[PDB]
């Protein structure tokens, strides 16, 4: 939309569509000149797949995914507990690739919270993660003997919450 | 609404330092249009490769880091282009300034005779810019050496001259020249003088060593003439014209050896005679002046607009000694090269065109848009008034001015007839619809046709004929004395739908009525059905005279006058 | 010289100016002073004139300052070449009412141009050439005098340049350190200023070694 | 003046410390570095001698 009787122009949420060259004439009865301008859509880094808590049984597969997009690409940074992953106590579990991480055969050792740190020239993104292991029969999480009621050609939703150790 | 590349700005041909602080040089190119204006640069008559980190442009203007005498020094051109065509700018030449200073060389201590003056080379080092003012030096810098009849500084050669020495005229001697160009300053190595003395010093006759040369120089120009001579009594220098008259313009100035002339006319050209004496001899020098003329214009062009199909012209006169040669550039290229009489104008040939005068010596640039036509007519801008008044017995005119193309032809249609070319009834070619000795069968409703090749318009018309505003008492004449009182009679009869006025002039001049001035002695005072009269106060000589009573509305005027005589 | 647009300064009847030159680097020193593009020398007197930093002081402009324009250059010894500033111009200002039936301007109290402030430092070599400058500014021309604390001036060696606003010393002693000070005396007022000279010495030869024949 | 001009400065009728880094003077001027409330408000006048 138009802005400041025509002298501005703003555009809501940006993404790569809009990207490109934009110019501006200024008509007049004399003469008209054109402006341009290269707006290049680059971007703070922003969550593609942000890293979710890790529910694992001893001895299964889980691995941490920290997936930012941004322009210029950002930079993925790895600590363990606030510790840098060079000095960390070593795992063998444990085999870090790219912006990936994963545990093979997961046990009790090498519990604790993983902190991704994705940045650029322009801005930075913070990611927690934590594996929690427990061993607890399947739990029921709502009211029991639920009364619903809705009309025929109407979309209707039925809540059974629960919560398992291994997936139930 | 368009519009074709019209020039602010043009470069200029320049010089840049090669020692020069700064790095960057720059040419400009402004200009204006509708589409705005594209901007190409040559060089050399060849194209420039135009992001080279070295070159880089901005709107127009063209720039360069760090040039080099190597690559960039040359002749540019610059061509602003649209939709509408193109145009080039004054062709700009680019150089570098060149000021090396002096051989080092040690210049030797000179010994020479009182009464004898002598000359010292500056031995000018290569230089770019040629605009060089020469002076000399004495010991240190700020001491200067003045110009008498006896001491001269050679401006074309740099060179310094003397007829006399003297023991005052001893001591060390340099060179000083200045570039105000580039505004450097440097000086040549000093040369020890030395005159021996010399009782009852030998005379030596007038001895002609500084010349002035057959020179072509351009009308208006500033031009300086050089004549100096030798000898023990200082030389007398005297100028004239050969078989003329010196030229109006004429400043002789005091050393009476250096002769100015302002604003070179075309009647200077011919043989000018310097004359250098002295007590013994003399000697003569006859110089050739040559007038020329750069081409300056007459009728330069302007923007055209025409219809196509038409014969054109176009008119471009420019005046210079050597005869203009005249050319024609379509779009930037040559077109024609003679006279631009056209036939036939058809859609291609619409654009810019530019008329170029060059001789043998110099060029001037005309640029003008010859815009073409061919557009449907409509009344939008000049339709048809739809109410109009008529008198009887009286001339009406009517406007059918639209605006079409390829001027297109007429008519005019009453309903059930279609009117034309008639004894009382004309219509001339512009459009316009006369009638002569109106009757009441003329009113009625009247539709203006605009007839054109590519389609056509239609007016309508409502004309209403009154009865006519007349007199029915016309003024009569009288004879007073001075300090009378004067009484002017009229009346006239009108039709009630129409607005009336009365109006009184004095010897064809209207009285205005509106200025205190007036009302002192002169009264007005309308009345009744008809009466409208004049009252005079106070006569004297300057009012005697003709009134005229004029009885004017929007249909037609009737008017009557009388006379007014004054004794006493 | 560095190629600058320059705009003409302006000024009303009688004011202070400071004409700037600031050559570029120059080593050494070049020789600085003043010429008209007419390439005449230019006026200088003891109302107005060049400093040795190489800038114009002018302590009241006057009508006749209009005629002419004011070009800065500099000499460099060894190239023998010599470099023009672009040249300045003034315009004057008149408020002077016409006096009916046959200066018509205000008088004005000296002020300090050159030297702001009372105080100042100055360092020079064991026998060098000492040079001390004061700058002033009043409607009638000021007049500047040169003294130092509790001592008298050595007459033999320091005399007045530039129109009595330099003041040259021969081989400077540290006899000669101290305290100097200058007086801008003027009709309406009158000024000082002070300048701490100490004298610092270059090594010099006491006892020099000579060749020994044996 | 013919022999210029010599300034004191006093604060609430009562002299003041000339140099105090804080304070400081130039061509009868009088100056205060980082001022405070506590401190430097008051009357002060000058004095040509
Ligand atoms: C080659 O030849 C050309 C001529 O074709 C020379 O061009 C010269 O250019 C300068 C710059 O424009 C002209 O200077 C003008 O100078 C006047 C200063 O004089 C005024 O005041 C004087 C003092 O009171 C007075 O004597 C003057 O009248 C005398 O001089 C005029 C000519 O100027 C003369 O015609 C009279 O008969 C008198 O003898 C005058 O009152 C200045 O006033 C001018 O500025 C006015 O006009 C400009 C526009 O031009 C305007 O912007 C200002 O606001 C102001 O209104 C102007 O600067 C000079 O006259 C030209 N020389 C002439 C015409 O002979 C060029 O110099 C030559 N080449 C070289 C290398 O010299
Ligand atoms: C129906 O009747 C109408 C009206 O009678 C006819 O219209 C007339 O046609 C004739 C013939 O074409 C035209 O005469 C032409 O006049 C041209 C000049 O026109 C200009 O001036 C006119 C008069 O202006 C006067 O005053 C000015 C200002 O002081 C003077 O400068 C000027 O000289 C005059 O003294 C303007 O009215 C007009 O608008 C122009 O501004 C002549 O150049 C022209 O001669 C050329 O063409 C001839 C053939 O047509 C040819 O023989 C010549 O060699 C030359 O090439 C011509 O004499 C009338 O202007 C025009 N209107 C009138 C008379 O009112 C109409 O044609 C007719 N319809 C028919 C017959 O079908
Ligand atoms: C249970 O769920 C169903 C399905 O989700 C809901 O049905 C919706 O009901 C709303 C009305 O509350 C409907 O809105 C309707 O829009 C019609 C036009 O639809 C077209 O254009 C719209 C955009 O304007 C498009 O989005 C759409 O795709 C269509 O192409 C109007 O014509 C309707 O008004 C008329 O009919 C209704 C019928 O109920 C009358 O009551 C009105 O008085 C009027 O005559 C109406 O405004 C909507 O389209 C329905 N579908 C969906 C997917 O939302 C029920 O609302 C919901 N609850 C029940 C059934 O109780
Ligand atoms: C800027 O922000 C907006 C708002 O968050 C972003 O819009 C989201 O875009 C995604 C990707 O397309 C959508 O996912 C789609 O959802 C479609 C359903 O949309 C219908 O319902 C909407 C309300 O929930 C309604 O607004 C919409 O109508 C509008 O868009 C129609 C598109 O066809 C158009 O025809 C209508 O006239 C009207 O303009 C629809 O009725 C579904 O059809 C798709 O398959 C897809 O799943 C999100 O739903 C949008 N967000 C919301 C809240 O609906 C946008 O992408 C952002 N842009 C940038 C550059 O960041
Ligand atoms: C820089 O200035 C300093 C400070 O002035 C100089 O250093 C010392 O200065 C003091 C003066 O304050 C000198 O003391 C003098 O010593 C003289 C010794 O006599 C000889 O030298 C004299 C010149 O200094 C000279 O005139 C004299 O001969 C004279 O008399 C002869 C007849 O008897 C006659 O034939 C001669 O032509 C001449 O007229 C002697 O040659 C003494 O005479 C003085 O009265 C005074 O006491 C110190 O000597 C100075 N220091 C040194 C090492 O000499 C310093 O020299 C200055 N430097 C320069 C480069 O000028
Ligand atoms: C010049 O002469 C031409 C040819 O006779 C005139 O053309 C038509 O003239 C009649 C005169 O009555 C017009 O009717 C008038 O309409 C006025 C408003 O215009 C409305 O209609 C217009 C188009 O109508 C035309 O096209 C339709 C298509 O279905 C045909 O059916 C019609 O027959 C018409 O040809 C629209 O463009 C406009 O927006 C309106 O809706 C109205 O105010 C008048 O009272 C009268 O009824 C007719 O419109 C003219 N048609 C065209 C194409 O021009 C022409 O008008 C004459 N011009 C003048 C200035 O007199
Ligand atoms: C013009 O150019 C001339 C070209 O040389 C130039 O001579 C002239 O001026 C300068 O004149 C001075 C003296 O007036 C010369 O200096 C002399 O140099 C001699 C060695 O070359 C030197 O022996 C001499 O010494 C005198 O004084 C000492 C005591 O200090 C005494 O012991 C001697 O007996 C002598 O009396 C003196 O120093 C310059 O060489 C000379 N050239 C320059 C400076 O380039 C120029 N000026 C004029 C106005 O004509
Ligand atoms: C073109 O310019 C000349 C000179 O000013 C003028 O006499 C002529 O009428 C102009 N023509 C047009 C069409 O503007």
């Amino acid at each position: 939309k138009f802005e400041n009787f025509n002298k501005a122009l703003r555009i809501t949420n940006v993404s790569e569509e809009d990207s490109g060259e934009y110019f501006c004439l200024a008509s007049n009865k004399m003469g008209s000149i054109r402006h341009t301008i290269s707006v290049r859509v680059k971007a703070a880094p922003y969550w593609l797949d942000e890293p979710k808590n890790l529910i694992l049984a001893p001895g299964e597969d889980g691995r941490l995914v920290c997936r930012a997009n941004g322009n210029p690409k950002p930079t993925v940074q790895w600590m363990v507990n606030g510790e840098p992953l060079q000095s960390a106590p070593p795992n063998p579990n444990r085999e870090v690739a790219g912006d990936t991480i994963i545990f093979r055969d997961t046990q009790i050792s090498s519990r604790a919270v993983y902190q991704c740190n994705t940045s650029n020239e322009h801005g930075y993104l913070l990611a927690n993660a934590f594996v929690s292991v427990l061993d607890v029969p399947p739990r029921m999480l709502s009211a029991r003997n639920q009364l619903i009621r809705v009309i025929l050609y109407n979309r209707t939703r039925l809540d059974c919450p629960f919560f398992g150790s291994p997936i139930p | 609404k368009g519009f074709g590349p019209i020039f602010e700005e043009q470069p200029i041909n320049t010089i840049y330092p090669e020692e020069s602080l700064e790095g960057k040089v720059s040419l400009n190119c402004r200009a204006r249009a509708s589409p705005f204006p594209v901007y190409k640069w040559r060089m050399n008559n060849g194209d420039v490769d135009l992001t080279n980190d070295r070159y880089s442009m901005v709107g127009g203007n063209l720039v360069i880091n760090n040039p080099d005498k190597q690559k960039d020094a040359g002749v540019y051109y610059c061509l602003a282009s649209n939709n509408y065509g193109m145009v080039r700018s004054t062709e700009a030449t680019l150089s570098f300034g060149y000021l090396d200073p002096f051989p080092p060389e040690e210049r030797p201590e000179v010994k020479v005779k009182e009464g004898k003056g002598m000359v010292l080379l500056c031995d000018p080092p290569y230089h770019f810019p040629d605009d060089l003012s020469y002076r000399w030096l004495l010991n240190e810098f700020p001491v200067f050496i003045t110009m008498d009849k006896r001491r001269f500084v050679s401006q074309t050669n740099g060179n310094l001259y003397i007829a006399n020495v003297e023991s005052s005229d001893r001591g060390n001697y340099s060179c000083f020249v200045s570039s105000p160009s580039i505004t450097k300053s440097v000086f040549s190595k000093f040369i020890p003088l030395i005159p021996i003395p010399e009782r009852t010093t030998k005379p030596y006759p007038a001895d002609i060593v500084v010349q002035f040369k057959d020179i072509y120089t351009m009308m208006g120009q500033n031009v300086t003439l050089e004549c100096f001579a030798l000898g023990n009594p200082v030389p007398d220098i005297r100028w004239r014209k050969v078989l003329e008259p010196m030229p109006s313009t004429a400043e002789i100035s005091t050393s009476g050896a250096v002769l100015k002339i302002f604003n070179i006319q075309l009647e200077d050209e011919g043989l000018y005679e310097c004359e250098a004496e002295n007590i013994r001899g003399k000697d003569k020098h006859q110089a050739r002046i040559y007038v020329q003329a750069f081409p300056e214009w007459v009728e330069h062009i302007n923007d055209t607009e025409v219809d196509i199909g038409s014969d054109l012209y176009w008119p471009c006169i420019a005046t210079g000694k050597p005869i203009p040669t005249i050319r024609w550039l379509k779009n930037g290229y040559s077109y024609h090269k003679g006279e631009l009489r056209l036939y036939d104008v058809t859609f291609e040939n619409a654009g810019m065109y530019q008329c170029i005068a060059e001789n043998a010596y110099g060029s001037i640039y005309a640029n003008a848009e010859l815009k073409i036509l061919a557009l449907a007519p409509t009344f939008e801008m000049n339709p048809m008034k739809k109410k109009i008044l008529a008198a009887k017995g009286g001339r009406v005119v009517i406007e059918c001015k639209p605006k079409a193309a390829p001027k297109p032809k007429f008519s005019w249609s009453k309903g059930t007839e279609w009117l034309v070319n008639s004894s009382r009834i004309l219509i001339w070619e512009d459009g316009s619809l006369e009638i002569n000795n109106i009757t009441r069968n003329d009113g009625g409703i009247y539709t203006c046709f605009a007839e054109n090749n590519r389609g056509k318009a239609n007016s309508t018309g409502t004309l209403v004929i009154t009865n006519p505003t007349r007199i029915i008492l016309a003024p009569i004449n009288a004879d007073i004395t001075v300090g009378e009182n004067a009484t002017m009679q009229c009346a006239a009869s009108f039709d009630p739908a129409l607005d009336l006025t009365f109006v009184w002039s004095f010897n064809g001049y209207v009285i205005d009525f509106n200025k205190e001035i007036t009302h002192i002695h002169y009264q007005r005072n309308f009345m009744l059905d008809a009466n409208g009269e004049l009252l005079i106060r106070n006569a004297q000589l300057k009012h005697a005279g003709r009134y005229t009573c004029t009885a004017q509305t929007i249909v037609d005027n009737s008017s009557a006058s009388a006379d007014l005589v004054v004794r006493g | 010289w560095p190629k600058e647009n320059l705009d003409p300064v302006v000024v009303q009847e009688g004011a202070p100016l400071t004409l700037q030159c600031n050559p570029p680097p120059g080593l050494p020193s070049p020789v600085i002073f003043w010429m008209s593009s007419s390439m005449e020398p230019i006026t200088q007197d003891k109302r107005v004139s060049q400093g040795h930093n190489g800038d114009l002081y002018f302590s009241n402009v006057m009508l006749q300052d209009m005629q002419t324009d004011y070009s800065c250059n500099a000499r460099f010894h060894f190239t023998h070449t010599i470099q023009q500033k672009n040249p300045f111009t003034l315009k004057v200002l008149t408020n002077n009412p016409y006096n009916d039936s046959s200066r018509g301007v205000a008088e004005r109290t000296p002020s300090f141009m050159y030297p702001q402030g009372t105080s100042s430092s100055q360092m020079v070599l064991r026998g060098m050439d000492l040079l001390l400058e004061c700058i002033a500014s009043g409607v009638p021309t000021p007049d500047i005098a040169w003294y130092k604390k509790g001592g008298d001036l050595p007459s033999n060696k320091a005399k007045f340049e530039n129109f009595n606003k330099a003041l040259r010393i021969t081989n400077v002693s540290e006899e000669d350190s101290g305290e100097y000070f200058c007086l801008a005396s003027n009709k309406m007022g009158s000024i000082r200023h002070t300048i701490s000279v100490r004298v610092k010495a270059a090594p010099y030869w006491l006892d020099e070694p000579k060749n020994l024949i044996l």
